[PDB]
RNA sequence: UUGACCUCGGAUCAGGUAGGAGGACCCGCUGAACUUAAGCAUAUCAAUAAGCGGAGGAAAAGAAACCAACAGGGAUUGCCCUAGUAACGGCGAGUGAAGCGGCAACAGCUCAAAUUUGAAAGCUGGCUUCGGCCCGCGUUGUAAUUUGGAGAGGAUGCUUU
RNA sequence: GAAUCAUCGAAUCUUUGAACGCACAUUGCGCCCGCCGGUAUUCCGGCGGGCAUGCCUGUUCGAGCGUCAUUU
């Protein structure tokens, strides 16, 4: 068991002895990632998620981030 | 001299008609703002300068002040009715006054002028 | 890519923006040159009927 | 007129009273930290002929550098070293410009004029809104002070061919294959 | 034994290496000040010619509008401000000029003393600057100056005047040309005799 | 099975001394009492001293912790700080 | 079962906070007597969590709108009645700062404007 | 004893800001080796890849300490040719621009150095019925005027809001 | 006024994560303010708002024979 799991990546790829995270370094505030391996950044980039937030941002826009009620409205 | 990756750096150039379409809708936009107005501004003759280029003339970027001084246009209102103003151009000889006061004395005589409000 | 591949496997609508451009390609209001100004018809033509010049280069 | 006067006396550094200021004031300086802040500038003629003013969100900052290589030379300046220590220091404000103060055999001695972007001082005056703007977020990092466009080598002429547009750009240019349509 | 806080140390550093070190004739001037009769001499007719606060200002242009709704001669106060003040001297316009011995960065004002001399007016040196900015109505002024008084005390502002050269001018005069320096103690000077 | 304190849980909570109230307001000791004669503020007695604070002496006074905390919400605590 | 938003409107904060109190009360009995013959009941526990999630939505809706009326003069509102935008459009400098300009300069255009002319062919 | 001014700190005081993501394009720092020369080390690869720092819808550059030798041109940027030219080199492999010219687009400005001195005229706060009150910043300089193919000051008489 | 409808300007938004009271592999361990229920001013449990670091402006508190004035 060299190995346990991640708080942030969620993978059991924290190392025991050493308290750092082989695929995201935990401990450090950036995520790892590196440009030698394109195949680990499709695993982790944007869009592999659930969008909680950044889904919603584009309607906002589409209509100038509009605050108010539509008039007439109960 | 293909000793460096050309793979990585070439461009093509697909997008010639529709760069094209695009510098004219920039034109036709420019002009449905400036709608009385022209496109463009009054650039000077100035003279090519080597030795090569002598003989030929072109368009500059704008007039001497003593050229708007000589044909009765102001300084400070040249830039507001479409005249090019260039304050590092100097004159040097009569020859390049005398022709570029004669285009702005042709520009005064075929502009229609609106007032203020 | 895997932005894209997200989409199509959700039930959320994709927002088709309108084709908004800065600049507006015809004049507008109530002067002579809005009245006059033929839609259909480029810079050139539309000067040429009016009685102007819209380049002043060669 | 007093800063006409200052001009010519910090032209003159090596002379009897200025050359006594600058020891006593490096003994401070050294004892000091690093990253210390000044109330006020230790040359005000030179503060205001590089921006600085007497307004609320202007702060001065004195920074100690180690002089000495990296044979191999370090191309970064040790002014352009000092300027990203201090915006590294003071996250929220920009880094407008900066100046020698002092120097030894061991540290150099700058000091570092910052502009705050969240006053409102600062938003309402028209000579300093541009800084308030999201393209002027650590300009000391991308080499846009005085020092960096000096490494940059952006000046005009023959004498800097390779660099008046940035090297990498010209590089690009010069290193592209460009294929048209009716070739 | 106790450990004293790092600041309190270094300003008092700054106290003994201000008192040992040698000082250049530009600096070392300023540790020569007038005294106390004729500060509070020249502090008398100051005070007399002191600038209207923000409070009494307001109220007097309250003065001339109210009465406009329903003929001054020219204002004279004690002129402060640096640029301000040098500038005047440098026209010939200033009378007396008194100079704090305290700016932080000292190059401010130390070629104040030979521009006052050089263009005749006649100078003084004062302790503090907190002192000539409750003059102003300010936190501090780095120096004053006095222009043209009321014919109300012309002969005072003259014998101040004569008093400042004869008392202060012609007492510091083979002092402004020496270096400073030479106050060493007792520890300093059995420390010079162990390292020699 | 929770391990609880004695001196922590108690009579400790609901009575505080004159002392501790003074430090707990960041108050002077004659601001203090007038602020009492205004609002009515009183030491009382509490059912055991000792419960209360370990050490302590009957010539010590203590006071409750709700009107203690009316003096902390005081605007004439905040105008004190305004009048100085 | 099912309580519409049209007559939730006009009801005042106090007899809304009643409608809260038996509707949960409700929900809870009913959640009991569910687990043994889950048919019509699971039906009206549905009903029931939708009426639930109605009044609490009203109730959080007239709450801060009293709360903007407090805060309508103001300087500084709470952080949860800001409006969102994004982060650099809320950084981003206000309509009044980044139009305003120098008096020199608007001294220059007042004369001086950008005049409107033609040039004939 | 009192009260400054200067400097250094504390506060779960009020109001804000920075971190991380993304990184196709952009600005910097740092920096290889394989290969070629039918071996190979200068060179080349390459001021590239990998590594670090930092922005925006573009970035960067930019209104000459410029190019020129002409009858001169006239901020920056990009395309076409210049041109595989000049220039540099185990002068082998090779490397390798620019001015001019034709276009695309064009737009100019802000300070510091001046005494408002017949009046700090400037600005942040937080208290308000909001109409205007104080506090502070600031003379070691905040507004106005001015930025060298300029400008200021007087006089002068027209023309502008 | 149906809908596994569309639009979308108002809300809700558990634990984490730059991750922010301390710990984290436990639904644990502390402090300031307020509320509720169960014998309840003392006991227990739960809930609500808070409590990270660097920096800027202001507010307030403090130190320093650094330093000035103080017999009219
Ligand atoms: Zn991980």
């Amino acid at each position: 068991k060299t190995h346990g799991l991640c708080r942030r990546c969620g993978r059991r790829s924290l190392h025991n002895q050493k308290k750092v995270c082989a695929s995201c370094g935990y401990p450090a505030a950036k995520t790892r990632k590196y440009n030698w391996s394109e195949k680990a950044k499709r695993r982790k980039v944007t869009g592999t998620g659930r969008m909680r937030y950044l889904s919603t941002v584009p309607r906002r826009f589409k209509n100038g981030f509009r605050t108010g009620v539509p008039k007439g409205a109960r | 001299h293909f000793r460096k990756h050309w793979q990585r750096r070439v461009r093509c150039h697909f997008d010639q008609p529709g760069k094209k379409v695009t510098r004219r809708l920039a034109r036709r936009a420019k002009a449905a703002a400036l709608a009385p107005r022209p496109v463009d501004k009054l650039r000077p003759i100035v003279r090519c300068p080597t030795v090569k280029y002598n003989r030929r003339t072109r368009l500059g970027r704008g007039f001497t002040l003593e050229e708007l001084k000589a044909a009765g246009i102001p300084r400070l209102l040249a830039p507001t009715i479409g005249i090019a103003v260039d304050h590092r151009r100097k004159n040097l000889s009569e020859e390049s006054l005398a022709a570029n006061v004669q285009r702005l004395k042709d520009y005064k005589a075929r502009l229609i002028l609106f007032p203020r409000k | 890519r895997e932005l894209q591949k997200r989409k199509r496997r959700s039930s959320r609508p994709t927002i088709r923006m309108p084709n908004r451009r800065k600049k507006a390609l015809n004049p507008a209001g109530n002067n002579i040159i809005a009245k006059s100004w033929n839609k259909k018809e480029t810079l050139s033509q539309n000067y040429t009927r009016f009685g102007l010049v819209a380049k002043l280069g060669k | 007129g007093a800063l006409k006067y200052l001009e010519e006396l910090s032209k003159k550094k090596q002379s009897d009273v200025v050359r006594f200021l600058l020891r006593v004031r490096c003994w401070e300086y050294r004892q000091l930290n690093v990253i210390h802040r000044a109330s006020r500038p230790s040359r005000p003629d030179k503060a205001r002929r590089l921006g600085y003013k007497a307004k609320q969100g202007y702060v001065i900052y004195r920074v100690r550098v180690r002089r000495g290589g990296r044979q191999l030379k370090y191309q970064r300046s040790l002014r352009a070293t000092a300027e990203e220590r201090v915006g590294r220091r003071c996250s929220n404000l920009r880094v407008l410009n900066s100046y020698w103060v002092n120097q030894d055999s061991t540290y150099k001695y700058y000091e570092v004029i910052l502009v705050d972007p969240n006053h409102k001082a600062i938003r309402r005056d028209p000579r300093i809104n541009w800084i308030c703007n999201p393209v002027h977020k650590h300009r000391e990092c991308r080499g846009l002070t005085s020092t960096g466009k000096k490494s940059r080598g952006l000046n005009k002429g023959h004498r800097f061919n390779k660099t008046r547009a940035g090297r990498r750009k010209t590089w690009k240019r010069h290193n592209t294959l460009s294929l048209w349509r009716y070739r | 034994m106790v450990k004293w806080p790092e600041y309190i140390r270094l300003q008092r550093q700054k106290k003994i290496l201000r008192m040992r070190l040698k000082v250049p004739p530009a600096i070392a001037q300023f540790q020569y000040t007038l005294d106390k009769n004729l500060a509070a001499q020249a502090f008398k007719l100051l005070n007399k010619y002191r600038p209207e606060t923000k409070q009494e200002k307001k109220e007097r242009l309250l003065r001339e509008a109210t009465a406009i709704k329903e003929v001054s001669k020219k204002p004279y106060t004690v002129k402060y401000g640096l640029n301000h003040v040098v500038g005047l001297i440098e026209n010939k316009k200033a009378s007396l000029v008194l100079i704090a011995n305290d700016v932080d960065p000292i190059e401010l004002v130390v070629f104040l003393p030979a521009l006052c001399r050089k263009m005749g007016i006649p100078y003084a040196i004062i302790k503090g600057k907190a002192r000539l900015g409750t003059l102003v109505h300010k936190k501090t002024a780095a120096v004053v100056a006095i222009t043209e008084v009321r014919s109300e005390d012309k002969n005072e502002l003259a014998k101040l005047i004569s008093a400042v050269k004869e008392g202060y001018l012609e007492k510091v005069e083979d002092t402004r040309k020496r270096w400073g320096g030479g106050i060493m103690g007792f520890k300093a000077q059995k420390r010079e005799e162990k390292r020699k | 099975g929770k391990a609880k304190k004695k001196g922590k849980s108690g009579a400790a909570r609901n009575y505080m001394t004159r002392t501790q109230a003074v430090k707990k307001l960041q108050l002077s000791l004659p601001d203090f009492r007038k602020l009492c004669i205004w609002k009515g503020i009183y030491p009382r007695e509490p059912r055991d001293r000792r419960k209360v604070n370990k050490s302590a002496t009957a010539s010590t006074t203590f006071y409750y912790t709700k009107d203690i905390q009316y003096l902390l919400h005081e605007p004439l605590l905040q105008k004190f700080r305004e009048q100085k | 079962g099912k309580v519409k938003a049209g007559q939730l409107w006009s009801k005042n904060k106090e007899e809304l906070t009643k409608i809260l109190g038996e509707l949960k009360t409700e929900l809870s009995q009913l959640r009991i007597q569910k687990i043994s013959s889950s048919g019509a009941k699971l039906n009206k526990i549905h009903d029931l969590r939708k009426s639930i999630a109605r009044v609490l939505t009203v109730i959080n809706a007239k709450q801060r709108a009293q709360l903007r009326l407090f805060y309508k003069n103001k300087k500084y509102l709470p952080l949860d009645l800001r409006p969102k935008l994004t982060r650099a459009l809320r950084r981003r400098l206000s309509k009044e700062d980044a139009s305003r300009v120098l008096e020199k300069t608007k001294k220059r255009l007042t004369h001086f404007p950008q005049r409107k002319y033609a040039v004939k062919a």
